């Protein structure tokens, strides 16, 4: 992440990112909605480092560092350029949509009115084709991905030697490759938790309320198409096995 | 340290994203309740042993069959949560949760956990649960549930005041080192 986003989603809550006498100026209810808001975006912010740690820390370095067989690299973090495309676009929607809401004068103190329409926007059309298309082939490909990892670190040195060297720094002590591929599989399945909450506090406005009503229902059509287009592909799997399945 | 892995399993209303903030920040957030938890890797020493705990939820996850099962290969010990608030999330353990664990972690250790036990003396909790003709789990509902079901062992905590919550946790170290 870069150090402005990182300062601007440091606090807990937005409860405590805003200064104290712009919290004051607003009621209870509102601040409510703007603390589950500012836990998206926060959560958000973290999922697209992940996808960074993914492409750039280990992907890039074992293909610039290591000497492994053609296609290993792939085989170990399936998809990750196209998830790293999708979410760092809708990153790039949810902090525009902050910034344009802050004070004149302030770095800090906003409110986001209008989650609702981002969120339809995100999870239907040509977006939600993709998020689906993407998902359905990253979680079909997580066990391999994970046997992969398990078989390179036993067998081979340089491997062993390039993760042990990369997970060393302690802000990686959550971001281990096997980490990493179940934080990504269960961002998905976070979206309605967080979504139903921010509706709870977003009935003032009856157009807020029906779009995250309606972009709820979205996200749960969306996990629905993906569950159901899951297979565990499996390296060495005879086909025997595939149609008896 | 050696890396052990847990998951935490249970019903949607079991308390179990609660119980993993609570541990992981060693505090009950007194501003905030995150709705969700990422992952964490707590540094534990039990009994002589350094642990590096790795902690996943499965919130979100309950409704997606083929989703749910990624969260479990190479899990060390599971933490299966029912809220003592809620009979009905006792019930769904033994027929629903223990069936899918024991399919996807063959020899995992279990620990069966009661959640909220501070609702168990809740004056508004037993007139809610009257009106449908229960009352909160009683400790030995529990003990029976987890002994029915080949857990490893039965404990009880409270997120909101903390009690149990490290010695659940300590204990899930215990069964991941056997
Ligand atoms: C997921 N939908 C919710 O309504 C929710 C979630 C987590 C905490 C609270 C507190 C109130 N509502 C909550
Ligand atoms: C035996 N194959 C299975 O797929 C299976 C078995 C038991 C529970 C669940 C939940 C999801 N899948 C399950
Ligand atoms: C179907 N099995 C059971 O119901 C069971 C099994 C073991 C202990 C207890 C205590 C109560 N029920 C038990």
């Amino acid at each position: 992440s870069m150090e402005m986003d990182e300062k601007d989603f440091a606090a807990d809550s937005w409860s405590l990112a805003v200064d104290s006498s712009f919290l004051q100026q607003h009621k209870k209810e509102v601040m409510k909605q703007q603390d589950v808001i500012y836990e998206l975006i926060q959560t958000e912010l973290h999922h697209v480092r992940t996808l960074k740690i993914m492409t750039r820390l280990f992907r890039t370095g074992m293909l610039e560092e290591l000497h492994l067989e053609p296609g290993v690299v792939q085989g170990l973090f399936p998809c990750v350029d196209e998830l790293s495309d999708i979410h760092t676009r809708f990153l790039s929607q949810l902090l525009e949509r902050r910034r344009q809401a802050l004070c004149p004068g302030s770095t800090r103190n906003f409110v986001i009115h209008r989650l609702g329409d981002l969120l339809i926007s995100q999870f239907s059309g040509p977006s939600a084709e993709q998020m689906c298309k993407t998902y359905s082939e990253f979680c079909s490909r997580h066990s391999k991905a994970l046997k992969l990892y398990k078989e390179l670190y036993a067998r081979d040195k340089r491997f062993q030697q390039f993760i042990r060297k990369v997970t060393r720094p302690a802000v990686l002590k959550r971001h281990g490759v096997q980490e990493c591929i179940l934080l990504v599989t269960q961002r998905i399945t976070k979206y309605p938790l967080l979504i139903s909450r921010i509706l709870q506090h977003s009935h003032g406005i009856e157009e807020e309320r029906q779009d995250l009503t309606t972009a709820l229902g979205l996200v749960k059509e969306l996990l629905s198409n993906v569950d159901e287009g899951i297979y565990q592909l499996e390296k060495g799997a005879r086909l025997q096995e595939i149609y008896n399945r | 340290a050696i890396r052990k892995k847990l998951v935490i399993v249970g019903d949607g209303a079991c308390g179990k994203t609660c119980l993993l903030i609570v541990f992981s920040k060693d505090q009950f957030p007194e501003v905030y309740v995150p709705t969700v938890f990422e992952n964490y890797v707590a540094d534990i020493e039990v009994d002589g042993k350094q642990v590096e705990l790795a902690l996943w939820d499965t919130a979100g996850q309950e409704d997606y069959d083929r989703l749910r099962p990624l969260s479990y290969p190479d899990t060390d010990v599971i933490l299966m949560c029912f809220s003592i608030d809620s009979p009905d999330s006792l019930e769904n353990i033994p027929e629903k949760w223990t069936p899918e664990v024991k399919h996807f972690c063959p020899n995992v250790p279990i620990i069966l956990v009661g959640n909220k036990k501070d609702l168990r003396n809740d004056e508004h909790t037993r007139r809610e649960l009257a009106k449908m003709k229960q009352e909160p789990v009683k400790p030995e509902e529990g003990r029976d549930m987890a002994n029915r079901i080949g857990a490893f062992g039965y404990m009880e905590c409270s997120a909101k005041t903390k009690d149990g919550v490290r010695e659940v946790f300590e204990m899930a170290t215990r069964a991941a080192l056997q």
